């Protein structure tokens, strides 16, 4: 699966880039280009209204967990 | 088809009799292609007039331009001007040797 | 070689048009959305056009005796000459 | 009815170039129009050579005149060598 | 080694595919009389390359809907004097 | 009277081909046929400005006559 | 930059336009009419360069 | 030099030590993406640190988005705790930083074409395909992307020292290929 | 639209590092109508 952006910072795996800082769009477009030229080795190292993932009615936000799990 | 009958009416209007049908059909096809170039000019001067329709003035300036293109002729006023120019000159020098005939 | 040839070939190499304005013009002529590869291709072909124009303007300038910066008559004279040679449609 | 044989031979030459390129089927009227385009292009080459050569006091067409006639009408001549090595050992006369 | 003038020299060696009598006759209608057949060779093989470039454009557009010359393929061939 | 100097003509001529044995009256005949071409461009521009039924000559009419003649790019 | 003479040609263009119903013009566009004319002259000059190569006929080559 | 490469991503992996039911995780947790016909892993996002994980059914999990190692370890521990709180006996086994990306600015433009002509055994450059130069440094094994504004992007490191060493190695060559 | 990026393209093909802005506006016009007619030819096929 094409994880060229995964090294580059905050993608989903589908190929959509996110960032705390903002890189140029040449990074994202030519990143979709970068999947061929030799980044694929590091990729193999690293591995819409109708589009919404279904969930149970009592689903919890786990984004805001503040606890510490054991080492 | 019907276009052969139309060319038959044309050549009956021309009064002269003997032809070939392939010449007739190629005249037909090149004539309809000149018609489609007139229609392309109609598209162009409808687009540059910014109107969806083809006016009569579209046909008028299209046939003015294509009469300027491939409908050439010598002017009779220019014929009279060249007549005055050349006929005003009355030179006719004669030499002894006339075997030579080149000066390129 | 010289320092100015360095500066001039690097300004050659990385000159490119903004994607926003190319996308805006192509979407204000077509009237629909266009892919970004079309913006890449159009900016590249436009760069080829600009390059041929500036080169012909240099030819005009040096054959007129005059020296650069290129004047409006030089650039426009150049695009004109590139049309006269049957090289741009 | 006798000029049509040379037209048919030019059609055979077009068919041989298509055999070299590998066309299976073809619209026949397109090849008839392209043979017409060939005959008109050959006549344009000839007329260009004569209009170039009557500017000499003599008549003789030389190779550089015909080369400049092709460069006038837009032909890059170097690939002609490569093109013959494409064609003459592969298409039979 | 200047291969173009070497090509003009070695024009005496080639044998065309188009009949040189037919090319000669169509140049007789075009008024062209060469006792040297090398110019006939050059014009014939150049007309072959003309057909080859047109049919190559037709072949490159033939992959867009075994191979068939179409009016769709004839349309980029009209770029010269169509 | 005239609308073109001999200066700019000879500038472009000896700009392109300086080392040519070229005559003078040839160049004035070229200028006269060029001024006739100016009159033809004026006629075409008047026709294509009467096209839109306006009274001001613009870029589109000139550009369409150029597409008839050169196919420019400005 | 003013290849043809702008003022008398512009007066003649306005004259022939007012005889056919065209009141005004646009200035750099009429300079562009002059501009396409001056490389109509250089199209003639490209033909002149072709005839200069015709003058370069090496018959002793 | 006074230019310090600022980190943009650290990519890590960890083994939770237990087989996972990805459908249960996708249905019970919020902000989760799972599309098995296209991608066999759960795609999950959390906000502090702004990070994104890929969760396998086997128990191995791969992490994005942190700009420091402690943030990546904390984020990976948080996604492991998401796995833990749903009823699964998740562990935290064999944590390791797998990949690093930083970026910086040298404040001068750089001849890439002269660079690919003079360092053809280390670089490759095609203007129409990708305008930045790819420099494959051997010691350390770092891939670099060089731009005309001066931005240099450094990738492939396992530690911060490889990023710093790679920029300190390439910087005098870039001074040798400066615009002035 | 292009007045700052095209100046860095005018210099890169052999003009001066500070060319006349008149030529920059003209060359911007060249670009706009270039893209226009190219787009008109592109849609036609």
């Amino acid at each position: 699966f094409s994880l060229a952006g995964f090294l580059f910072g905050n993608i989903n795996g589908a190929g959509q880039l996110e960032g705390e800082s903002v890189l140029d769009d040449e990074c994202k477009k030519h990143l979709a280009g970068l999947g061929a030229l030799g980044l694929g080795s590091l990729i193999t190292e690293l591995t819409n209204d109708e589009g919404w993932v279904r969930s149970t009615e009592d689903a919890v936000d786990y984004s805001d967990i503040n606890e510490v799990a054991e080492d | 088809p019907k276009d052969a009958q139309m060319m038959a009416q044309i050549l009956k209007d021309m009064g002269i009799t003997e032809y070939e049908p392939r010449v007739i059909n190629q005249m037909l096809e090149f004539a309809f292609r000149y018609v489609t170039t007139i229609l392309d000019d109609a598209k162009i001067y409808s687009s540059h007039a910014k109107k969806a329709t083809v006016d009569a003035d579209d046909v008028r300036l299209a046939i003015q331009c294509r009469a300027d293109q491939s409908f050439t002729s010598p002017p009779p006023r220019d014929f009279l001007l060249d007549i005055a120019r050349q006929r005003n000159q009355t030179p006719l020098p004669l030499i002894k040797p006339x075997x030579x005939x080149x000066x390129x | 070689f010289s320092e100015e040839q360095l500066n001039r070939y690097e300004m050659y190499r990385r000159s490119a048009f903004p994607k926003a304005a190319i996308k805006r013009l192509i979407q204000s002529i077509t009237g629909t959305s266009v892919s970004q590869n079309v913006v890449i291709a159009m900016s590249g072909i436009s760069k080829v056009f600009v390059g041929e124009v500036v080169e012909e303007a240099l030819d005009v300038c040096e054959k007129w005796g005059e020296m650069p910066p290129l004047q409006p008559k030089h650039m426009r004279e150049a695009v004109r000459r590139l049309k006269s040679k049957g090289q741009i449609p | 009815m006798c000029e049509s044989y040379s037209r048919s031979l030019l059609r055979v030459s077009v068919a041989q170039i298509c055999q070299a390129l590998g066309w299976d089927s073809v619209q026949l009227s397109a090849c008839h129009l392209l043979t017409d385009v060939l005959q008109r292009y050959l006549q344009q080459l000839g007329r260009g050579c004569h209009r170039y050569s009557e500017l000499y006091g003599r008549t003789d067409p030389i190779l550089d005149d015909v080369g400049e006639a092709f460069q006038l009408m837009g032909v890059s001549l170097h690939e002609l060598e490569d093109y013959i090595h494409n064609i003459e050992p592969v298409t039979f006369p | 080694s200047t291969p173009l003038v070497d090509f003009l020299m070695q024009l005496e060696d080639y044998t065309p595919t188009i009949p040189d009598a037919v090319t000669g006759y169509y140049l007789n209608r075009a008024g062209f009389e060469a006792s040297d057949p090398r110019i006939i060779r050059l014009i014939s093989l150049a007309a072959q390359k003309f057909i080859s470039d047109i049919a190559n454009d037709a072949l490159q557009h033939c992959k867009m809907k075994k191979y068939t010359l179409t009016m769709e393929d004839l349309t980029p061939a009209l770029s010269e004097y169509g | 009277n005239q609308v073109l100097t001999k200066k700019k003509l000879q500038d472009l001529v000896r700009e392109v081909d300086p080392n040519e044995q070229l005559d003078e009256d040839v160049e004035e005949m070229l200028l006269q046929i060029a001024d006739d071409f100016i009159e033809s461009v004026v006629t075409a521009a008047c026709q294509l400005a009467r096209h839109r039924k306006s009274s001001t000559l613009e870029v589109k009419d000139v550009q369409l006559h150029l597409e008839r003649q050169w196919n420019m790019w400005i | 930059e003013t290849f043809l003479l702008q003022a008398p040609l512009q007066r003649r263009i306005l004259e022939i336009g007012k005889k056919h119903g065209i009141t005004e013009l646009h200035p750099d566009v009429v300079s562009y009419v002059s501009h396409a004319t001056q490389q109509r002259l250089q199209n003639l000059v490209e033909k002149i360069s072709e005839t200069a190569q015709q003058k370069n006929f090496s018959y002793k080559d | 030099s006074g230019i310090v490469p600022q980190l943009q991503n650290i990519v890590s992996t960890v083994n939770l030590g237990c087989k996972l039911d990805l459908k249960t995780i996708a249905l019970r947790a919020r902000n989760a993406e799972y599309n098995p016909k296209r991608f066999a892993a759960v795609i999950m996002r959390i906000r502090e640190p702004r990070t994104t994980a890929l969760i396998f059914s086997s128990g191995k999990m791969v992490c994005t988005g942190a700009k420091s190692e402690e943030q990546s370890r904390l984020a990976a521990r948080k996604y492991a705790r998401v796995v833990q709180k749903l009823g699964f006996p998740a562990k935290f086994l064999d944590f390791k930083i797998q990949n690093m990306v930083g970026s910086c600015d040298v404040k001068f433009p750089i001849r890439l074409e002269g660079l690919v002509l003079t360092h053809q055994q280390f670089s490759s450059y095609e203007p129409e395909l990708f305008p930045g130069l790819i420099y494959r440094m051997i010691k350390p094994r770092i891939v670099l992307l060089i731009f005309v504004s001066g931005k240099v992007v450094l990738t492939g490191a396992k530690v911060r020292a490889e990023i710093y060493e790679a920029f300190e190695n390439i910087y005098p060559i870039l001074k040798g290929f400066r615009k002035t | 639209l292009f007045s700052k990026e095209l100046r860095c393209m005018m210099y890169g093909f052999g003009d001066d590092q500070n060319p006349y802005t008149e030529s920059v506006d003209i060359l911007e016009d060249l670009v706009i109508e270039f893209i226009t007619e190219m787009t008109h030819k592109a849609m036609s096929i």
